[PDB]
C-alpha cells in the first residue's frame, strides 16, 4: 500500500472514503512531477487581464 | 538467643502490601497514557485500537 495503494487488491481509504495517495501517485499521472511541475510551471513576472 | 541465617518450617503470622499496580496510570497525562497504551498494544498481539482506514 505504501509504495503503490491499489495496484494490488483493494485501495486503503481515509476518513473520506477516499484512497490516500502513495510514491507512484506523486510521480505519474497528470498531477504527477513530469506533467505538473517540471514540462510546465507557474511563473514570476506575469499577468493576465481582459 | 542466636542471629543465624537457617531454612527451616515454621508457624508465622504474615503481613504483605496490595497497592502499587494500576496506580501509576492516575498520574500520567493523557499524551503519556497514549504512549504506554501504545507500547502495550506492540507487545499484547490481542488488543487493537479503533481505526478509520
Amino acid at each position: 500500500a505504501l509504495l503503490d495503494n491499489g495496484r494490488r487488491g483493494r485501495a486503503i481509504t481515509g476518513s473520506n472514503k477516499r484512497p490516500l495517495k502513495s510514491l507512484a501517485d506523486m510521480i505519474k499521472g497528470k498531477q504527477g512531477r513530469f506533467r505538473q511541475n517540471l514540462l510546465g510551471k507557474r511563473v514570476d513576472y506575469s499577468g493576465r487581464s481582459v | 538467643m542466636k542471629q543465624g541465617l537457617q531454612l527451616r518450617l515454621s508457624q508465622q503470622l504474615a503481613m504483605t502490601p496490595q497497592l502499587q499496580q494500576a496506580i501509576r496510570l492516575l498520574q500520567l497525562s493523557t499524551l503519556e497514557l497514549q504512549q504506554e497504551l501504545q507500547q502495550a498494544l506492540e507487545s499484547n498481539p490481542l488488543l487493537e485500537q479503533i481505526d478509520t482506514h
